[PDB]
RNA sequence: GUAGUUUGUACAGUUUGAGGGUCUAUGAUACCACCAGGAGAUAACUGUACAGGCCAC
């Protein structure tokens, strides 16, 4: 890619309109101290659909500057691999968690138990205290 | 422990249950379903058993059951209206008495036409046309009774040619290949349909205890018009198709009579027999009808049995037409019980051998068989139960205008064309027009257009499989000088009026370089074997060759025509054959000698033959497939029939050879039919499987000399399969366009 | 009574298809808002449960 370079955590980002800023400890492969701001867009994150990071993760980037500041022209996780999104894509019906599916999940059948008040009576959308 | 009974509940809202034992054969497995009848393992499985497909069109048919079961019950409004739909369903177009008057009319006239031909025929109305259990549209049943000193398939080509005549009875079909062989047409002054059938006097007995209820009790004219309405509104009634016939529906509908309670017919036999046992029934063979009021029965004393009940009782037809779809959509096991009407208790189908995964009825004057062996395929089977769903769904849900009802198409078909299993191959998942073993449908993939080029290395490619083959003048010369050796050598040893002549693998047309030396034995003064002892003079001969110690491999074989002993030459190496006076393999074998000896072409394309059946693991019989003497005989039927005749009959007394081979796979593939027509010589005629009565074997590869088996009645329907595609791989591995490795063009094929 | 060459439907695993709130862009300091109780939608191969089809013993 282009030779301004750079690596970081990122500093915000938003999901719904899909830009923020990282926070660059890497300059064109060069470290930094301390560490600056550097402008992300959803369109950087070199991403399928709707692309999003989240605050706080790992990113490596190459950047440009422009009249508003530091712009990261193409960023990616560490190693290449997929960002995550800010997280404050379905549970596995025998257990309740993203680890596993259903047809991968192997323990064996769990009852059903709400996940909100942990108790095998009643379904999560018939809580009471929802 | 709680957790695995809650997570439990999930399967069991859907048919699962854990069972308490193991199976004989399911040993492993813990848990069942009901709708899909299949062991099941563990839980995990389990719910790897619900994502099941046909777990899920079995939770549909079940949803689907379950949400027709709780309809209201008719009101007297409602059942009024349905009173007025199935009357006028029966009065409009239905069959009444005028167009039962009708339809003994046009029995009448077909008899006219028939006997002006056919004089000593009688024809005889019956089935579900003369019941009064028909419908508008039926299929009028006519039985031939006939002096039996003619051909039962001769009589009936020369009916379907009457009618095929006729300008009346139009539409006329040669439908005999079903379980009863019969001619249809359709007549058109009431233009509904029509068929000839012959010698089912079974079927006529049952039509009078039909026609006999029917004078006694009134909802039985209305009730099947009603029924037989539903099912040809469902697709149901075509037996050809894998459903059930019309006559049987008819039965069907007279079992619910019998069973609907109270009852409205008595049955047929009861307490009334004093001595009577329900197990012994089918020995209890009943005869003709009397005074139409009762049923005669003799055993080889004899009796009458009563076909009425002395109140007819009066309930309305609406009522009897809902309580007829609840029958036989709710209440009736339609699997688990053959439809028995010869007693009131319920019949299994071991108690009549028969298998149990579909609708089994019985004719009452031929017990030993089930006629509801049509239904075969599950699927079609659950579209019969959905299509009974819709029925009852509609006719028991009030309408809104007033009440008022009509057996609209849309109602019961719901859009979706019925499930007809592939009338050919009898294979469920594709439909009539898409069976693959059918031989005329292959037309899909017309050639590419043929290059000269193309032409040229097809025709060394068959060539070759000659020429590679074709035994050299040298081996004619020692096989002659081992042939006069053999005839000195028996002479002064056995009997000097032992004469030799050559035949067979050295002089057949069809043996190679290193074939056999087959020779026939003459004596003098002998012109058959017959005056003869055959084990004798094989036997001193065995002996005799094993004295010799010029000839080897001496072994005599009792299997052919007459006995022979096989042995080798040891100077030479070379196997041979002696053959007493050959009864008729030698004469056959003479015949296909003089067929090779017209056109070499027979022998270039029966060793091209035999080499590509070589390549396509169907060599010979020697490996379960055709015999390379089938081979030569599918050769020369094609020949035959490859019109200007290539060969002749002799039993009756320009194309090129690459061309003459890939139009052998054309012909084999498409031109002909197999389970339609018979590969055989004898007559110039397409000899059709119906004359020959090899319709219930595959193939009718016919020797025109050996009458007794069929060769493809010794090959098997997957063996046809088989070279079926090799036949089919031949039009387009051996049939496109494609340029190999010079030599390597056969091996490329 | 049993083998032989074979169709569907399912079968367990593997490889591809929606990744199963998918979908949806609004380029410089903030979004993640607001649940169903549901055990995951095809194509190919392997092994196969079961009936149907066949030829021989
Ligand atoms: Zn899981
Ligand atoms: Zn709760
Ligand atoms: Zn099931
Ligand atoms: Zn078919």
């Amino acid at each position: 890619p282009q030779l301004l370079h750079g690596a970081g955590i990122c500093k915000w980002f938003n999901v719904r309109m899909g830009f923020g800023f990282l926070s660059m400890t890497a300059r064109a492969g060069v470290a930094l101290d301390p560490p600056v701001d550097v402008f992300v867009h959803q369109s950087k994150l070199h991403m399928e659909g709707f692309r999003s990071l989240k605050e706080g993760e790992a990113v490596e980037f190459t950047f440009k500057k422009s009249a508003k500041g530091l712009e990261s022209i193409r960023v990616t996780g560490p190693g290449g691999v997929f960002c995550i999104g800010s997280e404050r894509g379905d549970r596995c019906y025998n257990c309740g968690g993203l680890d596993h599916h259903a047809k991968e999940c192997k323990l064996p059948p769990q009852p059903k138990k709400c996940h909100f008040c942990q108790s095998i009576s009643h379904m999560v959308a018939s809580c009471p205290l929802k | 422990r709680l957790g695995l009974k809650q997570a439990e509940e999930r399967l069991e809202r859907d048919h699962i249950f854990r069972l308490e034992k193991r199976s004989p054969e399911y040993t492993n497995c813990r848990y069942l379903c009901k709708l899909c009848l299949i062991h099941i393992e563990n839980i995990q499985g389990a719910h790897k058993h619900i994502k099941e497909k046909r777990h899920k069109k079995n939770i549909l048919e079940k949803q689907e059951e379950s949400e027709l079961r709780s309809l209201p019950p008719p009101s007297p409004a409602h059942l009024a209206a349905l009173s007025v739909a199935v009357i006028e369903l029966a009065k409009e177009h239905g069959i009444t008495d005028d167009d039962l008057r009708v339809r003994q009319e046009i029995v009448e006239e077909m008899s006219k036409v028939i006997t002006t031909f056919l004089p000593e025929c009688s024809l005889r109305l019956y089935g579900s046309s003369l019941t009064r259990f028909a419908l508008k549209s039926s299929d009028v049943n006519i039985d031939i009774k006939f002096p039996p000193k003619m051909n039962h398939p001769d009589l009936l080509i020369k009916v379907l040619g009457i009618l095929k005549k006729n300008v009346l009875y139009v539409d006329v079909e040669s439908d005999f290949h079903a379980k009863v062989p019969v001619v249809v047409c359709r007549d058109r002054k009431s233009g509904l349909l029509c068929r000839v059938s012959a010698g089912n006097d079974m079927a006529c007995l049952t039509t009078d205890l039909l026609t006999a209820l029917g004078k006694i009790e009134p909802v039985f004219i209305p009730l099947v018009l009603a029924f037989r309405y539903w099912a040809k509104l469902c697709y149901i009634d075509s037996q050809t198709d894998g459903g059930i016939p019309s006559y049987c529906f008819a039965l069907m509908v007279m079992f619910f009579l019998q069973q609907r309670k109270p009852p409205l017919l008595p049955c047929l036999l009861g307490s009334w027999i004093e001595g009577f046992d329900p197990k012994r029934m089918d020995d209890f063979q009943l005869k003709g009808i009397v005074e139409e009021k009762f049923v005669k029965w003799e055993c080889n004393k004899h009796g009458k049995s009563p076909l009425a009940l002395e109140t007819p009782n009066r309930v309305s037809l609406g009522q009897l037409w809902l309580e007829l779809l609840k029958f036989y959509t709710l209440d009736f096991a339609l699997e688990e019980y053959v439809i028995c009407v010869r007693i009131q208790d319920i019949l299994t189908r071991e108690n009549k051998n028969w298998p149990k995964r579909r609708i089994a009825i019985e004719d009452p004057f031929s017990v030993k068989r089930n006629v509801a062996r049509s239904l075969n395929s599950q699927l079609v089977y659950e579209y019969v139960v959905e299509r009974f769903r819709a029925a009852y769904r509609y006719f028991a849900c009030p309408q809104t205008k007033e009440l008022y009802y009509v057996f609209d198409k849309f109602i019961l078909t719901s859009g979706k064309p019925p499930t007809i299993v592939c009338s050919i191959c009898k294979k469920d998942g594709h439909s009539k027009n898409d069976c693959p073993e059918d031989f005329r449908k292959i037309d899909l993939k017309p050639l590419p257009p043929m290059t000269n080029r193309f032409r040229e290395i097809l025709d060394l490619v068959c060539k070759r499989c000659f020429d590679e083959l074709s035994p050299p003048c040298s081996e004619q010369h020692n096989r002659e000088q081992i042939l006069i050796g053999l005839e000195k050598f028996i002479q002064k040893e056995y009997d000097e009026k032992a004469r030799l002549c050559l035949f067979g693998s050295s002089k057949n047309g069809f043996g190679f370089r290193d074939s056999d030396l087959d020779i026939c034995m003459t004596l003098e003064g002998h012109e058959n074997a017959e005056k003869l002892n055959c084990k004798e003079i094989i036997e001193n001969l065995a002996k005799i060759l094993k004295r010799h110690p010029g000839l080897r491999n001496i072994l005599p074989i009792t299997t052919a025509k007459v006995p022979i002993v096989k042995f080798e030459h040891r100077r030479s190496g070379l196997e041979g054959d002696i053959s007493l006076y050959n009864t008729l393999a030698q004469h056959n074998t003479r015949m296909l000698a003089t067929y090779a000896a017209i056109d070499p072409r027979v022998q270039y394309l029966g060793y091209t033959m035999k080499v590509f059946a070589k390549r396509c693991d169907i060599g010979d019989a020697s490996r379960g497939s055709l015999s390379s003497y089938a081979y030569i005989l599918m050769v020369l039927y094609f020949l035959q029939q490859r019109k200007p005749p290539v060969i002749p009959v002799l039993q009756e007394i320009t194309e090129s050879l690459g061309e003459l081979w890939l139009g052998l796979l054309r012909f084999y593939t498409e031109e002909f039919d197999f389970k339609e027509y018979v590969i055989s010589i004898r007559q110039k005629k397409l000899l059709t499987t119906f004359e020959k009565q090899w319709t219930s074997k595959c193939i009718a590869i016919e020797d025109p000399f050996d009458l007794n088996h069929n060769l493809g009645a010794g090959v098997s329907r997957k063996m046809t399969n088989f070279i079926m595609k090799a036949f089919i791989n031949g039009r387009k591995l051996f049939g496109t366009p494609f340029y190999p490795l010079i030599g390597r063009e056969a091996e490329y094929f």
